[PDB]
Order: structure tokens, then sequence, then C-alpha cells
RNA sequence: GCUUGAGUCUCGUAGAGGGGGGUAGAAUUCCAGGUGUAGCGGUGAAAUGCGUAGAGAUCUGGAGGAAUACCGGUGGCGAAGGCGGCCCCCUGGACGAAGACUGACGCUCAGGUGCGAAAGCGUGGGGAGCAAACAGGAUUAGAUACCCUGGUAGUCCACGCCGUAAACGAUGUCGACUUGGAGGUUGUGCCCUUGAGGCGUGGCUUCCGGAGCUAACGCGUUAAGUCGACCGCCUGGGGAGUA
């Protein structure tokens, strides 16, 4: 799972890998791909819109079905695979009518194990039914928010929302940031925790990891000119003012949530 | 630890409470947790009560008289 | 006002001070008084007697209740617990029961290390 | 200082609340064999059966309610 | 293979509704090759303290043999079944008869 | 913990007959029964230590009867070691 | 060869023995609301603190974390550390009855290996209560203490690590023998359950005490008595369990 790489070399002194001798060994499910050609952080105007973004190995897009709207019809787990696009492996699963998706492959999840979408499923993990079927406290993933809309909670690696409390057409969630919500009961969720668990052990050792896992360096300001960033300049090492983005706005505590459209559902703002 | 003590009472009568454990409990779990005294209060205690069995056993003297 | 008919009366009696409060059968409180608020400031208001002054001040301001008959609950050690059901007696109210809700921990949290 | 279970076959249960509520006080707490007899073996055999019963709510942990 | 004494509560609305689940449940045991020894029924009766706000459940009794597949799919059903209010499996207590 | 069932499964594979039941070679079939069927729950529960020292002391004393079946006849031991599997 | 040591097996028993997973109730805290008011709290007395933004009190609902009131017992289990709500799963040991089987398979162990309270350390969660550090109040000649109000690590969970304690019956392990008394707990045989029983015998066990031993206090069939085997260890105090 966890190993650590031997220091023959500085750069592999400090690289922890993450393993995982389970997943797939080649080539994947090609109809299941498609380009996808990179942006370098710039939107259709051309300029950067968020800095720090390019270069980095190349990657396709693995179509990851989220809606999972294959009701009544139990899917075999054909293989895990390691998806470049996100955080957690993904499976292959085939349905029993010739069918293959590639699915966000929850914790327990094998080669060869059994999963079942609709509202008849069981409650193994894997099982994806709308959030009035599935029990209070159950621990779910790849949550809804628009009944129907795909899948928008608890994706990446090792994240789970817990379904706290039912109460009539709104389920209420508890989310990973320790933020309670509601969400409309008839929303799609899987059951258990995502898998990959432990891709947050995984320390990149050198500089050159970042760089081919698609991130540029990022210039602190007080080492730009007053002109490039409200922080900056000096003769040598002098801050002397409250720290702020690039654009002006406080960074360092000043909170930017400012919706009134979506202020019904959240319960409890993260703390 | 509740008694409806009929109006014709006239008294106290509540012997339940300070006959069950009202005090017995509260006035030494309210403070002072030290995970180790209770056994060596236990058998200090412990000795005097065999101590006690060894009284009613070797309970015959003279009076002095 | 509201012409109440009976009601409870808790007594939080603690080693400093000895809460008596008026309630009904809802658990609604009609007034209270505090040894410490009727005088005894200090030492005096972990004493028995200011207990019952304390219960005597609570008669008061339940006399607009018309509060009959009193189902008189305790709580907790102290002076008071038993000065208070006297003065709550002898203030005329008619003593229907005496029980208590005296609050003890199946072996909860641990209890804070006080008092060398 | 009688032990029911003297001549009592068909050991403690757990469902026989007519039995057990002989080995409580008011509040629904357990009593001691030192004043009620009870060969310690069935004194533990009871107060797991006790225990047992206040999960099964046909006793109470305490007179509360 | 083993004896295991199942007790479980049930709301009394599902009281109202409760045989179903015996039968199910002794349809497990059944296909399964145990065998039950007991149905002492106690209906409704009242809890000695409030059980999940709205007491005086309804209690049914199996105490039956058979091995650890079938009391899973007893105690799932339990957990995963919203009308049932604490069941408790147990061990051997050798199955027995009448006289609650 | 080998149920009756399957203790006189192995003292009658390993015995004279069925009354013979403390044989040396019984009692380290015995005991190899055990202890193979126990590695699978420590490899689970990794942390079983009171367990663990029963373990041990199972280990030893087939170490200890096979020593004095070595001792005693070179040729069953080698027989006993072929049928059993251990010391490779 | 042999069975008196040592084991294996058949039947059961008692248990906070162990690891894994569920779950219940009381209680402290927090959150939201209801009623209600000027006090709460704390102490030797206070004050910091909390309170008219409406607290403390009482009530209902919800969240979350730790430990399991009574049973509770020099009671039990474990090699020692240690282990106490209930339920389920995997698991070790002990011991009793009778009978059978092997036939010295034993005892003790340098080095080695393993387990090893609490604190502490790394990684990740969690965080109700308590609480080093810390801050304030008070005491005081001072008070970087006791005391009070707060409070972070930590205590909690998983996985590593440390490898120490007054890790102490300050009593190395194994075996034999040597007067007694009352207990506790767990087996079992016999006779009348003749009616809450009486007579034996196994295990673990607490206290008094005899011969003996000891410098004395004391130990006293669970020896510190009489011996046998193997191990560890000591050789004036301080320097020093330090360099």
């Amino acid at each position: 799972a966890v190993v650590k790489c031997k220091p023959t070399s500085p750069g592999r002194r400090h690289v922890v890998k993450v393993v995982n001798p389970e997943l797939h060994k080649g080539k994947p499910f090609a109809p299941l791909l498609e380009k996808n050609s990179k942006s370098g952080g710039r939107n259709n105007n051309g300029r950067i819109t968020t800095r720090h973004i390019g270069g980095g190995h190349k990657q396709a897009y693995r179509i990851v079905d989220f809606k999972r709207n294959k009701d009544g019809i139990p899917a075999v787990v054909e293989r895990l695979e390691y998806d470049p696009n996100r955080s957690a492996n993904i499976a292959l699963v085939l349905y029993k009518d010739g069918e293959r998706r590639y699915i966000l492959a929850p914790k327990g999840l094998k080669a060869g194990d059994q999963i079942q979408s609709g509202v008849d499923a069981a409650i193994k993990p894997g099982n994806t039914l709308p959030m009035r079927n599935i029990p209070v406290g159950s621990t779910v993933h790849n949550v809804e928010m628009k009944p129907g809309k795909g899948g928008q909670l608890a994706r990446s690696a090792g994240t789970y929302v817990q379904i706290v409390a039912r109460d009539g057409a709104y389920v209420t969630l508890r989310l990973r940031s320790g933020e309670m919500r509601k969400v409309e009961a008839d929303c799609r969720a899987t059951l258990g925790e995502v898998g990959n668990a432990e891709h947050m052990l995984r320390v990149l050792g050198k500089a050159g990891a970042a760089r081919w896992r698609g991130v540029r360096p990022t210039v602190r300001g007080t080492a730009m000119n007053p002109v490039d960033h409200p922080h900056g300049g000096g003769e040598g090492r002098n801050f002397g003012k409250h720290p702020v983005t690039p654009w002006g706005v406080q960074t360092k505590g000043k909170k930017t949530r400012s919706n009134k459209r979506t202020d019904k559902f959240i319960v409890r703002r993260r703390s | 630890i509740k008694v409806r003590e009929n109006e014709p009472f006239d008294v106290a009568l509540r012997r339940f409470k300070r006959s069950c454990e009202k005090a017995g409990v509260l006035a030494e779990v309210r403070r002072r947790e030290f995970y180790e005294k209770p056994t060596t209060e236990r058998k200090r205690a412990k000795a005097s009560a065999v101590k006690r069995h060894a009284k009613k056993l070797a309970r015959e003297n003279a009076r002095r008289t | 006002r509201k012409q109440v008919s009976d009601g409870v009366a808790h007594i939080h009696a603690s080693f400093n001070n000895t809460i008596v409060t008026i309630t009904d059968r809802q658990g609604n409180a009609l007034g209270w008084a505090t040894a410490g608020g009727s005088g005894f400031r200090g030492s005096r208001k972990s004493t028995p007697f200011a207990a019952q002054v304390a219960a005597e001040r609570c008669a008061d301001a339940v006399k607009e209740y018309g509060i009959k008959n009193l189902e008189v609950m305790v709580k907790g050690p102290g002076p008071g617990r038993e000065s208070t059901i006297r003065a709550l007696n002898a203030a005329g109210f008619r003593i229907t029961n005496i029980t208590d809700v005296t609050p003890i921990p199946h072996n909860g949290c641990r209890p804070p290390k006080k008092r060398r | 200082f009688c032990r029911f279970t003297a001549e009592g076959v068909q050991e403690i249960d757990y469902k026989d609340i007519a039995t057990l509520k002989n080995y409580i006080t008011e509040s629904g707490k357990i009593v001691p064999s030192r004043i009620t007899g009870t060969r310690a073996k069935y004194q533990r055999q009871l107060a797991r059966a006790i225990k047992r019963a206040r999960y099964l709510s046909l006793l109470p942990y305490t007179d509360r309610h | 293979m083993r004896h295991y004494e199942i007790v479980f509560m049930v709301h009394p609305d599902q009281s109202e509704q409760v045989p179903g689940m015996i039968e199910r449940y002794t349809a497990a045991i059944t296909g399964a090759e145990g065998k039950i020894h007991r149905l002492e029924d106690w209906g409704r009766r009242q809890l000695a303290y409030p059980i999940n706000k709205l007491h005086k459940a309804h209690y049914v009794l199996m105490n039956v043999e058979a091995p650890q597949e079938v009391i899973d799919e007893l105690e799932t059903t339990f957990r995963f079944n919203d009308a049932v209010i604490r069941s408790m499996v147990m061990r051997t207590k050798h199955a027995v008869t009448e006289a609650s | 913990s080998l149920s009756t069932e399957a203790t006189a499964k192995i003292v009658s594979e390993f015995g004279r007959d069925a009354n013979d039941t403390g044989s040396t070679e019984v009692q380290v079939a015995l005991l190899t029964a055990q202890i193979n069927h126990l590695q699978g729950h420590f490899a689970e529960h990794k942390k079983d230590h009171h367990s663990r020292r029963g373990l041990l002391r199972m280990v030893s004393q087939r170490r200890k009867l096979l020593d004095y079946l070595k001792r005693k006849d070179v040729a069953r031991y080698t027989q006993l070691i072929e049928r059993l599997g251990l010391r490779r």
C-alpha cells in the first residue's frame, strides 16, 4: 500500500508512494475514453484565470458513470483501474446485459464482487439507492444534490457523507467538511466510503512530482515587486501589511461565500 | 427516591433516601477520580470488617467486674 | 395569574446555594427564590436556615397563581433539602409527595480532582 | 436470607421478572447478597439476568419515571 | 449447530402487523435447515422506560437452533427493518417450552 | 479448539487404534492440526497476545514431542514430519 | 521394560482471560426553543468568571465523546502488566469426576525471543469530562505552590515506537516433607430432598497461630521451617545506575 522509497538519491530520500497491486496493469477499456486536451489555466479569452496550472503528463478522460441510471440490473466488478483524472480508483463493472461502465470504486470493492443499483437494491457497499431507502446513519458516497443530476458529494478518495437525519422530503447529510446540509430525499447516493483511502499519505518527494502532476511554481507575494502584488517590495524581507490575495481581497480569514440562494439547505456551515 | 407520603403524614419519613443511596454515592463521586485509592480504602475498611468479625468471635470477656 | 391548579417544587440544593423554584405539571416556572438572593451572601447561604428563608420567599410570588398543592422534588446534597421542605410545608402548600431526581452518573464522566 | 435458587431448578432467566422483581429495590437496582442471602453464584447469574431484563425494558434502570 | 434465543420488540403499529415478521424469519430458518422451538409471543406489553418514544411495544420470542448464516439473516433484518425496536440474540439456553 | 469430530478424525488417522490417544505421533498430529487451524485466527486479529502465548506453548510442546520422537525412533520421526509437513 | 513425574483424550464447570463487531441507559457538556428572573458560581472569606444581549432553575427535542451506578465481595480470571454494562463472533488457560492411551516425553536456564501500567514519541482521526503547560483572581513577607475561574497538549480510536515503575506478597522458578482454627470461592463422590441437610474429598484462596527460623518486626502447609536442582544478584557510604 504505502511504501516509502529508499534514499539512493536526493529527491528519492523523501518519496512515499502509494502502490495498489490489485489495480489493473495495462491499457484501459477503450470505448469509455476520450481526448482530454489540457487547458493550462486559460479561459476562452486566452488569459490565465487560475494561476499555477499547466504542463504535466497527459491523460485521457475515463467516462465515469455518475447518474447510475441502470436500475434492476446486477453488475459484477470486472476490474479496478487507475484513473488519472481523479483521486479515487475507478472500477470497470459489467452488467448482465453486456454493458460496461466506469464507477467510483468504493472502499471494500474487489474484482469479482457484485453491485447493484435501483430502489430494490440491498445495503452492500456499492449499491446506489435514493436517499429515502438508505437507512439513517448509513455512510454513503457519490451523493447527488438534484435528483438525477449525477452525483456531486464525496467523490474523492476516502470521502463519505453521513446521513445524520431524514425528515420528510429532506435528508440531512453531514458533509466531510463537517458541514451539515439538506438534500432532496430522491437523490441517489451509493453506499460506503470511497476507496484509495490512503491517497493522503503520499508525499511526492521532489519538485518534479508536482511539475508533472500539472502544477507550476507558486511565487510568494513578498518575492515580487510592489507593482505585481499588494505584498512585495522592501530592502529585504518586509511584510508590514495585512495579507491579501493578489487581487486585493483580504486573505487569512475572510468569509467569501455569499449565495443567498442555496442558504436554505445549509444547516450549519463548517467549523 | 420518590414517595407519595399520604398527607396524613406530618413526617419526613424519607428514610428511603438516606437508606438507599442518595449520599452514599453522590458526596463521594462529586470529585476525586484518582483511579487507585478505591482499593486502598477498600482493604482498610475490609480489614476493619474482618476485625468486626473477630470482635464478634472473641467477644467473651470479664467486664473488669 | 392564570389560576394554575397544582405544581411541583424543585429544590436544587448544592453545597453553596439552595435554589427553590416552583413549576407546574408541564414543567414551566412560575417563580423562584435563592438563599443567596435572600441576603446571606457567603458563609450563611450554605446553611439550612437561609434555605428555608428562600423557600418562604418563593412561597411568595406564587400566591398569585393559586397553586393549591405541591410535589416537592429535591436535588443534590447540602444543608438545605430538609429545611426547605419544612418551609414549603409551613407556608401552607399541601405537600402531596416528597421525591427527588438527584442525578447519579452510572460511572460516566471523570469528576474534577479538586480540593487537596 | 432465602436463596430461591435452592429449590429453583430452571436456573435464573431474564423473562421471569415475576421472580426477579424481588432482588431489586424500589429504584430498580440490584440488592447485595450480604443482605439477601442468595449464594454468590446465583447472585451473579441473577445480576446478569436483571441486566438483560433492563435491556429488554422488563425493568427500569432507575425510578426516574 | 448452535441454539440461539432470539427476542425482538416490534412497534405497536407493526404489532397490528406482526405475523408476517415471524413467518418470514421462520421461513429463513426453514430454508436454511434450522428448526424453530418456541414462538412465545407476548403481545403488546408496556415498557418500563420509554423506548424510542412511543413506548409500549410488542414482544416476540423465537429460541431457535440454526447456524450463523441464519442468525445473520435474522440480525441484519432486525437492524435494517424499521419496525423492530431492539432485538437481541443469545446463546444456547437449551431450547425450552412454555411458562415464560 | 478441534471439535471432537475433527480430533477423532486425527486420532483415527495417526493412532494404532481408537484407544491409542496418547501416542507421541497422535499428540504431534493434534498439536499440528490445531496450530494450522489457529494460524489463520492469528493472522487475523494480529494482537491477541494471550492466545498468542497459548500458541507458543503449543508449538513448543510439539517441538518437545518431536525431539523425543526423533530420539526414540528416527524412522517414525521421519515418517511423521513427512505426513504432517513439518521441518521441510 | 515400568508407572508413581510429564503429557493426550472422553464429560462438564467457574470466570472483569484475550481480540473483532454491534448496542443500551444514567449522567456532564453543547445546540434550538418554552416558562421565568436577578442573580449564578466559588471559597475559610473572596475575587477573576458567567448574568438584564436575559443567565443560573425547570421542560422538550437534537448532537457528540469518554466510563460503565447498583450487582461489588482480601470475589474471579490472567505468567506479569492488567482485566469489571449487555449481546454476538474467533480464541487461550484452569480445574473436577471416571476411564483409557503414550511411557521419563522432566525441572531449571546464560545469551536469544516475546508480552510489558502510566507518561512520552511519529502518522491519521476524534475531542464530551478531566487536565500538565498557560492566563487571570486570591493567599502570602514573596507564592512562578496548595485554593478558585478558565485552558492547550494529553487522556480516546487505529498502526507503529519506547521498554520503565514502590513493574511490590520489596518474597526467582520447580519438587518433597513437617501440628492446627475460622473463613471465601469453584468442582465432585456418599447418605434421607428424609424439610433451608449431614459425611468425605479436589483446586484457587484471606486472616489468626504452633514447632521451627529470624537481628528483631515477623513468616508460619500459599514459609522467611527441613531439604534437592538450576538461575539471577550482592560485597562500606557518598561519587553513581553517573562519566
